[PDB]
């Protein structure tokens, strides 16, 4: 209570790190779904089926 | 922390800054009263609990536009003492804005800069906004940049100056103010991004399909250019471009610091559905000569250094495929001594859209700020008009009486003419 | 019982090594928390080669992370496998080089160097036998070039007898993120020839080509390119971390691949690369890994090995295999086309076998190639630099930070001397 | 306008058919979004109806 400002800046750093962690996990999920796309992922299968 | 200060000078400064901070509060979710319902540290300073203040100063000699912000929809947002007003305007008088009535208001302006400098931990640059066609934008814009260089050494200054157009312009003595202010911003601005209202008139007419654009419509897409320029600092991206990265990759010489600007997707929502906006499709739209925001022909000159700021869902591969097709195009010309003239900036956040703006929700956007030798035609056309002005010495008594000496037009004459000489020989091959 | 000290510099270094420590910790079985979950006892046998013992059973990597902008360090810390590093090893600045080699090497890099040698020297004497220092950085940028190559120069005079593996990506003609990249690359290679023991030459134009035509990846990201380098950086020191039939340390590779002291730049290829659609068609045998090993498409450098003769080659094989037909296949390609190999080195190719394959693969191999074709990527940066230097473009962002034009002339003096020696052995 | 079918329900007017409040019908033109719509309609001279 007497050193509340030290706790305030520690909590600010913790909240900053948590927010960066959440944003990076969301971006990691997005780039993983982007990187999963390949020839094994179904593309042009409709073209093969219609031919 | 990546923290910058924006300075808006003159009538164009206050009106552009109204559109910029409308985009800036909407990007970070800031409500107009200042309540959040830490990417905002670039522009918004967190004061106490739940309150955010702009890192800007609105100084203008006329009060009628400063009190408009004080009575508009953003009264609770801006700190009221950062907004600087004056008793009377300079009124297209470079002598007034720099010598007579610039003295008593620049002391209050530097005090707000001093208070904002100690508040920010690491300052990255000054985003100065002015119009060189007006008395306050030139004269107070010149005097403030003189004081910024002495007080704050080696800190970058981003200059987005509104420059007079050859055909369409709103005042008679603009060739006097634009030529005199050229001497100040040549030696003192580290980056001078030109702006031309007639080109932005033409950009709005053919792309947005808005055939009666007003000053609100022009400032809204100016706000997108300034936001996408600084979007790398605020939000994490694939290839971050700091403010200091622009000077090291755009200007090869100290006297050459003028760059064009272009925003690639300017598309209405009725145009957005039928148009497939791909990265290669919008990179070609960036380097379109009629899509430049300054009325000049880049085909006439040679490109010297280019910067591409991509936003949204842009993978780092197809930007390179777009760049390779740009290099192979023979219509765009590069200077021989700059084989790698591209700076690429990719940010993952798509640009927000203001409710009420003409722009549509687009996933990907490009802001192109490039250096070319075709911008010697920009100063040459105003050099012809100032030659007619000073030959018969019209409107000089409004300048001589208010402090300025007669030879101050002369010293600004070959200085802008030496800029013509400098731009001609640099682009020349050897 | 030898140790590798790992240093990552700049945005490229902090992003490559994020995938590097993801691969290695998953290979030895360390969880993102920092404990052990390995199935086999051979994983825990060599932990010291990349990880430090900590109190409570924690395994902390020997990684020193540095840059001049703290934005990149927040990404590597907050990602997966990002809390295993020491927080005190996160040494960083706040100004940023801004793609300036003058800034990264002289002005604001130098104050941060005194912080990183405190971290490295505390970590160097922490371990008992220094095998070498491994560094990963970029040559096109300024944060990893200027600060990275002063770090290489300073730890050379402190530890001269230890190895120096440098993983460096170089500027490309086709892809160009930086305008001033010939200035930063040439001034970094000139500071690399007399300091670095051996250099892993990488580029972005080859990884994008490999990810496109081989892996059939429609949307390759940097993280996809980082995985290709991260597989390599484990494959170079694979025999350090595991037993094998024929083992190879770093100095095993250095004595074989370096005929003359200034010819320490190598091209790298990773063998078992196949798309998931084409995975079922491939039969995993040593001739199929070898035929992908020697193909120029699978190389991760801009240099085409068909243009210049192979001065010396290498082989870092991983997995259970036969030492006859591994050794037979290395000498079979030496006789199929002997024009692409140098004549006065009989048995150019060196081979080594490790019996522990990586995760998800039964057989794998890593190629290190000392070829004179790597003069192509040195002429290409130098021809870009000599075009800019004649007009003295973009120079005041270098000469304003305290250097003369004499350092640029001596940078091209060593750059033109490096290609002069490589061209001479091609003849 | 086509003639309504026989036995038509004699449909109620639109405002309180779809449920507009007195404040909304009084200040339809006073809303900022409607003002921006009117500004863009003024800007599109002849292409407003397009
Ligand atoms: N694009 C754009 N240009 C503007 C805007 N407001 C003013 N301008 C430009 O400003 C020029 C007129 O000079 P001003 O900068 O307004 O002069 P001032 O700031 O009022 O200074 P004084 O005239 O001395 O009082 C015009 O030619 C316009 O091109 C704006 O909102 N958008
Ligand atoms: N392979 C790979 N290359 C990268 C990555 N990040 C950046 N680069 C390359 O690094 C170059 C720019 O380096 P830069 O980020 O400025 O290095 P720094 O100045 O040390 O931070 C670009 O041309 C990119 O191609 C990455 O994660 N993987
Ligand atoms: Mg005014
Ligand atoms: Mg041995």
């Amino acid at each position: 209570d007497f050193l509340t400002y030290q706790g305030a800046d520690r909590d600010q750093r913790a909240r900053q790190r948590q927010a960066v962690a959440v944003r990076t996990t969301a971006r990691s999920e997005v780039e993983a779904k982007l990187s999963g796309l390949d020839d094994a992922s179904g593309l042009d299968d409709g073209r093969l089926q219609v031919a | 922390m990546r923290e910058v200060i924006s300075i808006h000078i003159g009538q164009a400064g206050i009106q552009v800054g109204n559109a910029c901070w409308e985009l800036y509060c909407l990007e970070h979710g800031i409500q107009p009263d200042g309540q959040m319902p830490d990417a905002f540290n670039t522009f918004f300073s967190e004061t106490g609990a739940g309150k955010h203040v702009p890192r800007c100063i609105f100084l203008d000699l006329e009060p009628t536009v400063v009190d408009e912000v004080r009575t508009g929809t953003y009264r609770q947002l801006f700190h009221p003492e950062q907004l600087i007003s004056g008793k009377e305007d300079a009124a297209n008088n470079f002598a007034r804005g720099h010598y007579t009535i610039g003295k008593e208001i620049v002391d209050l302006a530097l005090d707000r800069i001093r208070k904002l400098a100690d508040n920010c931990t690491g300052l990255q640059g000054f985003l100065v906004f002015n119009a060189v066609g007006g008395g306050t934008g030139s004269g107070l814009g010149s005097l403030l940049l003189e004081r910024l260089s002495v007080d704050y050494g080696k800190k970058s200054k981003l200059g987005f100056t509104v420059y007079p157009s050859p055909q369409v312009s709103t005042a008679v003595v603009e060739p006097y103010n634009s030529v005199l202010s050229t001497h100040s911003l040549l030696e003192h601005t580290d980056v001078a991004v030109m702006l031309d209202n007639e080109a932005i008139y033409d950009i709005c007419r053919r792309s947005l399909d808005i055939e009666r654009p007003t000053y609100t419509n022009l400032n809204r897409l100016i706000a997108q250019v300034i936001s996408s320029l600084t979007a790398s600092l605020r939000f994490d991206g694939a290839l971050n471009v700091d403010i200091t990265e622009f000077q090291t990759n755009l200007v090869p010489y100290p006297r050459i610091h003028f760059m064009l600007s272009s925003y690639a997707p300017i598309i209405s929502a009725e145009k957005a559905y039928h148009e497939q906006l791909s990265v290669a499709e919008i990179t070609n739209a960036a380097f379109e000569p009629a899509s430049m925001m300054v009325k000049c022909d880049p085909r006439h000159g040679k490109y010297m250094a280019c910067c591409l700021m991509y936003r949204g869902d842009v993978v780092p591969k197809d930007v390179n495929a777009s760049v390779a097709t740009i290099k192979t195009k023979r219509t765009i010309q590069f200077v021989d001594w700059c084989p790698t003239g591209f700076k690429c900036g990719i940010n993952y956040q798509p640009p927000t859209v203001v409710p009420g703006g003409d722009l549509a929700k687009v996933q990907r956007a490009v802001c192109m700020i490039s250096n070319s030798t075709a911008i010697g035609e920009i100063f040459s056309r105003l050099d012809h008009k100032f030659d007619l002005m000073y030959a018969k010495r019209a409107f000089v008594h409004w300048y001589v009486g208010e402090g300025m000496e007669e030879g101050e037009f002369s010293e600004a004459r070959e200085d802008l003419a030496a800029l013509e000489k400098d731009f001609e020989e640099v682009g020349a091959e050897s | 019982m030898r140790e590798i000290v790992h240093i990552q510099g700049g945005q490229c270094g902090n992003q490559i090594g994020a995938k590097f420590w993801e691969v290695v910790s998953d290979e030895h079985g360390i969880d993102p928390t920092g404990t052990y979950h390995g199935d086999s006892d051979l994983q825990l046998e060599r932990i010291n080669v990349y990880f430090n013992e900590a109190t409570g059973g924690r395994y902390v990597p020997r990684a020193i992370l540095m840059d001049l902008e703290p934005g990149t360090m927040d990404s590597v810390r907050s990602g997966p496998y990002g809390q295993i590093f020491r927080p005190d090893n996160f040494v960083f600045g706040q100004t940023g080089a801004g793609n300036n080699w003058a800034k990264g090497h002289y002005t604001e890099g130098a104050e941060l160097i005194d912080s990183v040698l405190d971290v490295v020297r505390k970590e160097a004497e922490s371990c008992d036998c220094l095998q070498g220092f491994q560094v990963c950085h970029s040559l096109g940028g300024g944060t990893g070039s200027g600060m990275g190559t002063l770090l290489i120069s300073k730890i050379r005079e402190e530890y001269p007898d230890r190895m120096m593996l440098t993983f460096s990506v170089v500027p490309s003609p086709k892809v160009s993120d930086t305008v001033v990249e010939p200035y930063n690359a040439t001034l970094s290679v000139h500071q690399l020839v007399e300091n670095a023991d051996e250099c892993m030459v990488l580029d972005n134009e080859a990884l994008y080509d490999i990810c496109f035509r081989t892996l059939k990846l429609t949307t390759p990201t940097f993280g996809d390119l980082n995985h290709l380098i991260s597989a390599v950086m484990s494959g170079i020191t694979c025999c350090l971390r595991f037993p094998g039939q024929l083992n190879a340390d770093l100095r095993k590779l250095a004595v074989n691949l370096i005929p003359f002291p200034r010819l320490h730049f190598f091209m790298v290829g990773f063998t078992p690369l196949t798309s998931r659609g084409s995975q079922q068609y491939r039969a995993l045998t040593v001739p199929e890994l070898t035929q992908q090993m020697w193909d120029a498409k699978n190389m991760m450098c801009a240099a085409d090995p068909r243009h210049g003769r192979y001065l010396t080659a290498s082989a870092l094989f991983r997995g259970r295999m036969s030492t006859k037909e591994v050794d037979e296949q290395m000498l079979n390609v030496q006789n199929k086309n002997s024009s692409y190999f140098v004549e006065w080195i009989p048995n150019n190719v060196k081979s080594s076998v490790c019996d522990i394959p990586p995760k998800g693969l039964k057989m794998s191999a890593t190629f290190i190639g000392n070829s004179t074709a790597i003069q192509e990527m040195f002429k290409r940066v130098s021809e870009q630099f000599t075009a800019m230097f004649r007009r003295k473009a973009f120079l005041h962002w270098y000469t304003g930070e305290g250097m003369d034009e004499m350092e640029f002339t001596e940078a091209e003096s060593n750059m033109n001397d490096l290609v002069s020696e490589y061209q001479q052995y091609q003849d | 306008q086509p003639q309504q079918p026989d036995g038509a329900p004699a449909t109620v007017p639109l405002a309180q058919s779809l449920g507009l409040t007195q404040d909304e019908v009084a200040g339809a033109l006073s809303h900022p979004m409607v003002h921006e719509l009117a500004r863009s309609l003024y800007g599109k001279a002849s292409g407003a109806t397009s």
